[PDB]
């Protein structure tokens, strides 16, 4: 019936940046496995037994807040129904301790390897002991969401992953049937360890605070069919022409010999027909767009002149090509983004027909930045030709506040930010009842400027000063005396469209006023309270001989900084609710 | 929970296992949702 | 409807960004060509009313082939080159008054699309005989000699002198440009780069045309190669200034001295850093008000004991000199104040002189209240406006982050300052001395880096009361700035 | 239930790469916490 009190470590897990999952896509055969061993030298510290644990989360647990939990401590994995655990006696899910038998009845002991195992069609996630099985296993599971290795621990430990890359030496033998991240694993970006759900990080010169994480056919299009089915032959002679690999006397398939030496119509029909299936198909799944072709112009056909070919040009190959000058021939780049859709639908299709029948591709939305750019611009150059011809077309924001203790009621006072990115982010002051769940300025709790766009938020948006770029550290002016708010950028006081100074003016004072700070979604920034002018970057435009005082001018701690949580907690009904009225018979 | 879902929000059951398992008294344990679904419940064209 | 349609066009300007792609630009040039036609229609109904909602109409994958009044705007344009001529006799009707219609075209700086094949052809032909004619000849001054130079746009959409006065073999048989002038650009501006070294003159009469000749090649040279050529508006920064020094008499053209400051005040590299010459141009600044300081003295003396009519003394003196001085003042605060402060933050020594003047202003303005008449008078020559707010820029961070942060002696004598205490009495009566390291923000806030911060703090206990006791008479001026609102 | 509640950020963080990414730990940190028996949250 009492409230009780104790003594309880912090607790925090990591994960590298690998992802799996199942679903109705690149798969990329979803079978994976996970090794480490651990070697730590505190077998019990000064208050209780530090703790390990493995197991996996389905990218949406972000248990780990540092602080108070649902249970008692901020647990990593094994406290919730979002994560597993297994500390060597138990498995933990959801607060439950579930203990099983194995050979070597013990806790996780130094210079012990540990394996995972993982089924993506049955539920079923399993691990392994250094040399012995586990008479355990989980089962029965939903998989909405993808899969990352986490290992909870407490303070005083060290340990290493394993990766089989460069550094993974694997002392316990693969599953049979598991890879170490072959195939494709961020195949966009390289590999590392991260914390889940972090919302502080540390900075090189102040700590720094980051954002949440996320048939009929008109005879036209009939004769023009064959109209650029030429060109494609005329391309993919003039691509072999400008290879200058010429066709071997020898027949080797593997001295990259040519089998094109052949008449464009005595080829192998499946190669080349087949090939210009996809011409037609795909010409006709891009015009299938609401647009009907037709000669309104009458600057297609007349355009038809015949380009200047020197005699060194021609070669023994006997294939005559007829590219289109492009000295000065530069339509537009945007609408070659058009047939992307296209050409990603039709790589997912190849990539369906490569991966139903496995020693591969995945998704080219999301390849890599480096090849899918490069594949785009070699189809790029190819389908110009067409164009050439002369035929035309048609998760939420955190917000971050001082405590109500140093509401201020008085005096000029004055604190810098700095804007690392250039996103979505706010600065200004704020009542001490400022309810979170709202957008910053949007109701009267709040005067707030957002230097992303030139807009001011009080019950409203209004232009007000110019966006913002890279750097851009912005303070913020203040006097009750005479109820002004004064916004600094740089070392330059922020002009409206009037020409007013910061027009605010006629401010009641209210309880007071809070610094306050908002962050959107992935985006890096910290605030400075002026704990010493020091750490001020200018603290010479507005401040230094204007008696305006750094907020934490005499303080021997830092501020505490309450900020926003996520979880849904439980509250009892507001009698004053506008709508949602109970009553008890 | 939140929303944008409303079926498969319990995972992780037992898993309970014996030498041969042929003990015929077994249950989904480990449901955080004790729950029902009355939405399937009634059949009628009327609001009663 | 003609007013009435052009509301909707004025009503809506940001239709740039979602419309206005092909359909505004096929129907809206058509209209132009209505006025042309009706220019001759003479008319009960008011024309000059008709083009000015026309006026502001004027702005409003590759294939742009509905475009046809491109074709017919080399004709629009070629209507008043044969009257230039005729102008040189000045023919009844033929005059000024018909010249205003080409003023909206050439102001088209964001909207660069098209061509229209009118490299220098148009620009050449209109040069010639605003240059051959700078003598006054006893001909009738034009109306706007600065909107005309001020018209040529440093290009088109793609312009650079010397192609077709040289060239003259491909410019009508047969792409090529940008590539032929590169040392022969600068070579007219050469010749009259002496000129501000020779126009010693005093009255503006050997200047007859300077506003007409000087503005137009000043904002070209800083516009091309503005990010590849540092050092020509090196020369532009010297060129202008000297022509400026003329204005250092009190009254020699009051319309000629206020148009060239509004007509190019921007400024790049005019700081004190790169350009050390504006250091020195601050004893010529000082020259500017120190001899204007002085004239206030006459007034005084005739404005004792009403012996003679007041008005005719001090009335006649300011109101030749207050009157274009205005232009002088915002010519120094107009951009050259956002560069002094990063010098005087660093370095207590960067315009000490500056900062121990420029106070004679509000020194005038403090006794002799018909100060206000006059400048009424220049306020719609061109409440709490801009008028008393001239040195709140300039008294801002100039005196107060000067030396000695805390002293605790300018409140003490705040009050004192407000008592027409005398400059000995304020002196004598002063030289005690106060100061206490009090543990409060005069402690950490103050000398921990307004003493660190000057470089070489000076040891002169009443030389720093000195700059206290003028800091401090400029305060008591202030209280008569919140008086009037 | 509220979508979000405030909380209170703590005054200090754990302090914490190579051959097999290892990760190391070493400073040893506590905090006393309350607890609601009916609500069995800390």
């Amino acid at each position: 019936l009492l409230l009780q009190t104790n003594l309880i470590n912090y607790v925090t897990s990591i994960r590298p940046n690998i992802f799996v999952g199942r679903a109705e896509g690149s798969t990329q055969y979803g079978k994976w496995y996970f090794e480490v061993m651990v070697d730590e030298v505190v077998p019990f510290l000064t208050a209780q037994a530090t703790h390990l644990r493995v197991g996996w989360a389905l990218t949406e647990g972000y248990s780990p807040y540092p602080g108070g939990g649902e249970g008692w401590g901020g647990n990593g994995v094994g406290d919730d129904l979002y994560s597993y655990g297994f500390d060597g006696l138990h498995l933990w899910t959801g607060h439950v301790a579930r203990p099983v038998t194995s050979p070597g009845q013990h806790l996780l002991a130094p210079e012990d390897v540990v394996s995972c195992c993982l089924d993506l069609s049955v539920p079923s996630i399993s691990f392994r002991i250094n040399g012995c099985p586990v008479q355990g296993v989980f089962e029965a599971f939903n998989l909405d969401g993808l899969f990352f290795p986490v290992v909870s621990f407490s303070a005083g430990v060290k340990v290493r992953f394993l990766l089989g890359g460069r550094h993974g030496e694997f002392k316990f033998l693969p599953p049979p049937g598991y890879a170490p991240c072959h195939e494709a694993v961020l195949p966009r970006e390289r590999l590392r360890l991260e914390p889940i759900k972090e919302y502080r990080r540390e900075g090189p010169r102040g700590p720094h605070l980051v954002g949440p994480s996320r048939i009929v056919l008109p005879p036209h299009l009939e004769r023009i069919r064959e109209k650029l089915a030429e060109n494609i032959h005329e391309l993919w002679a003039l691509t072999r022409i400008e290879q200058g690999w010429t066709y071997g006397p020898v027949r080797d398939d593997n001295k990259r010999l040519h089998p094109c030496l052949v008449n464009f119509h005595s080829l192998p029909e499946p190669e080349r027909n087949y090939n210009l299936q996809m011409s037609g198909e795909t010409l006709k799944t891009l015009l299938a767009l609401g647009c009907h072709v037709g000669m309104a112009d009458e600057k297609a056909e007349d355009n038809l002149k015949k380009t200047k070919l020197p005699k060194t040009y021609m070669m023994s190959n006997g294939y005559k090509p007829a590219p289109l000058d492009l000295s000065h021939v530069r339509l537009t780049p945007a609408q070659t983004t058009l047939v992307d859709r296209l050409a990603e639908n039709g790589h997912n299709v190849w990539a369906r027909d490569r991966v139903a029948q496995w020693y591969r591709l995945v998704p080219y939305r999301l390849l890599d930045e480096a090849t899918k750019r490069s594949n785009r611009d070699s189809l790029c150059q190819a389908v110009r030709t067409l164009l050439g011809y002369g035929y035309n077309i048609e998760d939420r924001v955190r917000i971050f506040r001082a405590e109500k203790s140093y509401t201020v009621q008085s005096g000029r006072w004055y604190f810098e930010f700095e804007a690392v990115t250039t996103g979505e982010m706010r600065v200004g002051w704020a009542r001490p009842e400022l309810r979170p769940d709202v957008e910053l300025g949007a109701d009267e709790l709040a005067y707030v400027f957002n230097g992303h766009r030139g807009q001011r938020w009080h019950l409203g948006s209004e232009p007000f000063g110019r966006p913002w770029q890279s750097g851009d550290v912005v303070g913020c002016m203040i006097d009750l005396t005479e109820n002004t708010i004064i916004f600094t950028l740089n070392g330059e006081v922020l002009m409206s469209d009037s020409g007013s100074e910061t027009a605010f003016r006629e401010i009641e004072i209210g309880d007071g006023f809070l610094p306050v700070c908002s962050l959107g979604p992935g985006q890096v920034g910290h605030l400075n309270l002026g704990q010493d002018v020091s750490s001020l970057r200018f603290f010479a435009i507005c401040g230094l001989q204007e008696g305006f005082e750094p907020f934490a001018i005499n303080m021997q701690r830092p501020v505490t900084t309450w900020f926003s949580k996520s979880l849904p907690q439980f509250e009892p009904v507001p009698p004053e609710h506008p709508h949602y009225e109970v009553a008890r018979m | 929970p939140g929303q944008q879902g409303r079926i498969s929000h319990t995972d992780l059951v037992i898993g309970c296992l014996v030498d041969l398992a042929t003990g015929l008294m077994t249950f989904t344990a480990n449901g955080k949702e004790s729950n029902t679904f009355f939405q399937v419940e009634p059949n009628t064209k009327l609001f009663p | 409807p003609l007013i009435n349609q052009y509301f909707t066009n004025h009503c809506l300007y940001f239709l740039s960004t979602p419309a206005k792609v092909l359909g505004s630009g096929g129907h809206a040039s058509n209209k132009e060509k209505e006025m042309i036609t009706s220019l001759f229609c003479k008319l009960a109904a008011l024309v000059r009313h008709r083009v000015s909602l026309f006026g502001t109409d004027a702005p409003a994958v590759a294939l742009l082939p509905v475009l046809t009044t491109l074709f017919q705007h080399i004709a629009q344009h070629q209507f008043g080159d044969d009257v230039i001529l005729d102008d040189v006799q000045v023919c009844s009707i033929y005059s000024l008054g018909t010249t205003k219609n080409t003023y909206v075209e050439k102001l088209r700086p964001a909207l660069g699309e098209c061509l229209a094949r009118l490299a220098a052809a148009m620009p050449v032909a209109f040069l010639e005989p605003q240059l051959n004619e700078y003598n006054a000849c006893s001909v009738y001054t034009t109306k706007s000699p600065r909107e005309r130079a001020i018209l040529g746009l440093n290009s088109v959409e793609e312009m650079c002198p010397d192609i077709p006065v040289l060239d003259r073999l491909m410019a009508d048989i047969g792409a090529r440009y940008t590539e032929m002038p590169h040392v022969i650009e600068i070579t007219l501006p050469m010749l009259c780069s002496y000129l501000p070294r020779w126009w010693e003159r005093g009255p503006e009469a050997p200047p007859p045309a300077l506003p007409a000749g000087a503005p137009p090649p000043c904002t070209a040279v800083t516009s091309d190669h503005l990010n590849s050529l540092l050092g020509n508006i090196l020369r532009i920064i010297v060129n202008n200034l000297g022509i400026d020094e003329a204005t250092w008499m009190k009254r020699l053209a009051v319309f000629a001295q206020p148009i060239v400051s509004r007509a190019r005040p921007e400024l790049l590299h005019s700081h004190f850093i790169p350009t050390i010459g504006r250091l020195r141009k601050r004893a010529g600044k000082v020259v500017a008000e120190e001899e204007q300081l002085r004239l206030e003295a006459k007034a005084e003396a005739e404005e004792g004991e009403l012996l003679v009519r007041d008005e005719f003394s001090v009335l006649c003196r300011d109101l030749y000199a207050l009157y274009p001085l205005l232009i002088r003042y915002v010519d120094n605060n107009r951009a050259h104040w956002l560069t002094e402060p990063n010098a005087n933050a660093e370095e207590l020594f960067r315009m000490v002189g500056e900062i121990f003047i420029y106070w004679s202003k509000s020194h005038n303005f403090k006794r002799e209240e018909q100060n206000f008449v006059v400048q009424n008078e220049i306020n719609n020559m061109s409440v709490a406006t801009l008028k008393k707010m001239l040195p709140i820029g300039l008294n801002m961070c100039a005196p107060t982050d000067q030396d000695l942060i805390m002293l605790a002696k300018t409140r003490y004598a705040l009050k004192d300052t407000d008592e027409e205490v005398r400059e000995f009495l304020q002196n004598n009566l002063h030289l005690q001395g106060k100061v206490e390291g009090s543990p409060s923000l005069r402690w950490q806030m103050a000398l921990y880096r307004g003493l660190p911060g000057r470089e070489e703090d000076a040891d002169d206990p009443e030389k720093i009361v000195r700059r206290v006791q003028e800091v401090s008479a400029v305060l008591y001026h202030l209280e008569q700035t919140e008086h009037p609102y | 239930l509220m979508p979000v509640s405030w909380s209170r950020m703590p005054n200090h963080f754990l302090q914490v790469e190579r051959l097999g990414w290892a990760v190391q730990c070493q400073d040893p940190l506590t905090m006393m916490a309350l607890h609601i028996p009916e609500e069995n949250r800390c």
